[PDB]
């Protein structure tokens, strides 16, 4: 049926029905040539992993099938992978190859990821942190993760004071130090509506006291370094 | 007819740990004056140093072998927050020097190769991170997967040598930190499918004392699991998985055997090829052998002297 409404219509409708099929490879190939953006693919791929993070036997057969019509870079040994995992790193070797402006594709996947809910793993986690830790902030935010928000926060102000700066993309003659004041208000914020757990009170006010620690050793490196230039 | 064999190590310094492969014929021992060696096994009993060459500047921990099916792989963990995997070339070359860690990585230890190869290394942050390796003719790449947070400054890791699918991948961990009143350092972690991601199933709350060394023992197609705990006694636990989902299967842990007769702080515990006799170190300088008898009633079967006598 959907061989009959190609032989008559465009572009865009050829992806639709590529994608809802799942020819995924063929959309990204015909996305490029017009010029068209990538994210229609990726949310697929993204959505096709979640299905099978949490889904039965034939789901997993029919999956090993159609990445066969793809491409899997290597072969693999691995007993534990399974379908599943084989489709987890077809979608990640085509992201690295057809790549364009990271902030999409990397939002959509996480977005998609989302849709039930996730762990993400730590590679991921770590690559995202290295290249965009706001808007890794503020997907937790979305499903209110907060205690994990409150982790990538400690972890950056950590980065920004020299421990391990490599895996948050800060390269600190001191010059970088943009921290994301309006995330921190916003999880305050959240903190303070239910106020029931005494656990979630107690993290925050750690956080708090490391903050202000942070912020008086910041005013004597920035002393300092004034000192220093003039 | 217990020997006894005096070969000239030929090493200037304090050797520290040896660790013999899957076959029984080749073995490693690092030594003090940052040197691994390999010592080969020829027809006739008589060991020969094959390789020798430097690694670390930080003090060698642990050495482990990997299965022979993967190749002739070494694993070297040190002080200096890096663990590097050698490989001859046909002398041992460094591939990789798993370097994530930001605390003196402790404990090194090959999964089951049922699950591929996935080192993973426990440092004293608190952090286990397990790593795997995409292509075994490329020893270079590793690749982190799976970083599992105990809270507590890690000493030893322990793989479930079960084959079974049934049983979900288990990591136990240990934790030496002397806290005064924080119990339960021992924590058994299992691999939830669903979530892709280890989550802690067990935590033995009865091992309030520092834990120095943990090891599985094989399961030999049985329902239950024993873990041997190395605290100031050698204790014996046994974990039943309950009835049957989404989460982690809940366990019935029991102690079965509690030993201080050591009398001192117990060190290491290892099982045999078959885990029916467990042995012990101690301050005393002495190996006692554990052995269960038919009637499950574990006693000591030997006990060694300093000189390398036996104990009569």
């Amino acid at each position: 049926s959907t061989a009959a409404i190609a032989g008559s219509s465009a572009a865009e409708e050829m992806v639709a029905l590529l994608v809802q099929a799942g020819l995924f490879d063929t959309a990204i190939s015909l996305c490029q040539t017009f010029k068209l953006a990538l994210t229609s693919v990726f949310e697929g791929l993204a959505c096709k992993c979640i299905r099978l993070q949490q889904g039965g036997e034939a789901a997993q057969a029919e999956a090993w099938e159609w990445l066969a019509a793809n491409q899997l870079a290597t072969v693999i040994t691995t007993k534990e992978s399974s379908a599943t995992d084989e489709a987890w790193r077809l979608m990640i070797s085509y992201l690295d190859k057809y790549e364009a402006k990271n902030t999409l594709y990397h939002h959509c996947i996480i977005n998609k990821l989302l849709s039930h809910g996730v762990p993400l793993p730590n590679w991921l986690i770590n690559r995202y942190k290295a290249m965009d830790a706001a808007e890794l902030l503020r997907l937790y935010l979305k499903y209110d993760l907060l205690e994990e928000a409150a982790e990538l926060v400690l972890e950056y102000v950590d980065a920004l004071l020299g421990k391990g700066h490599q895996y948050f993309g800060i390269q600190a003659t001191s010059q970088l130090v943009w921290f994301p004041y309006s995330a921190i208000d916003h999880l305050r914020q959240a903190l303070g509506e239910n106020e029931s757990n005494q656990h979630n009170q107690a993290i925050l006010s750690k956080l708090q006291r490391k903050m202000d620690e942070y912020f008086q050793k910041l005013k004597k490196a920035t002393d300092d370094y004034k000192k220093l230039v003039q | 007819m217990f020997v006894a064999r005096s070969i000239a190590a030929d090493h200037k310094d304090l050797i520290h740990d040896v660790s013999f492969d899957f076959h029984g014929r080749r073995m490693a021992t690092c030594s003090s004056d940052q040197s691994v060696k390999v010592w080969d096994k020829s027809e006739n009993v008589n060991w020969h140093c094959t390789a020798s060459w430097k690694t670390h500047s930080g003090s060698v921990w642990r050495v482990t072998w990997a299965h022979p099916e993967f190749g002739q792989v070494l694993a070297s963990c040190s002080f200096d927050r890096t663990a590097a995997v050698w490989e001859e070339i046909v002398h041992w070359v460094k591939r990789t020097t798993l370097v994530d860690s930001r605390t003196s990585v402790t404990d090194v230890k090959f999964a089951p190769k049922h699950m591929g190869l996935m080192l993973a290394t426990c440092s004293a942050d608190g952090v286990v991170r397990i790593y795997e390796a995409p292509d075994v003719m490329n020893l270079s790449q590793w690749s982190l997967q799976h970083e599992i947070s105990c809270k507590l400054s890690c000493s030893c890791i322990s793989w479930n040598p079960s084959s079974s699918r049934a049983h979900s991948p288990m990591i136990a961990v240990g934790s030496d930190d002397s806290s005064p009143n924080i119990m339960g350092k021992v924590q058994i972690y299992e691999y939830n499918e669903n979530t892709r991601k280890y989550a802690k199933a067990e935590t033995l709350m009865s091992v309030s004392d520092p834990v120095h060394d943990i090891a599985f023992a094989p399961n030999l197609g049985r329902s239950f699991h024993i873990l041997a705990v190395a605290t100031k006694d050698v204790r014996i636990f046994t974990m039943k998985p309950l009835r049957k989902s989404g989460g982690v299967t809940k366990f019935e842990n029991h102690t079965v055997a509690q030993f201080d007769n050591h009398n001192s702080q117990v060190w290491r515990v290892s099982w045999n090829i078959t885990g029916t006799v467990l042995a012990s170190s101690g301050d005393d300088g002495t190996v006692r052998l554990w052995k269960a008898n038919y009637m499950d009633n574990w006693k000591c079967i030997g006990v060694l002297k300093g000189d390398g006598n036996p104990v009569g």
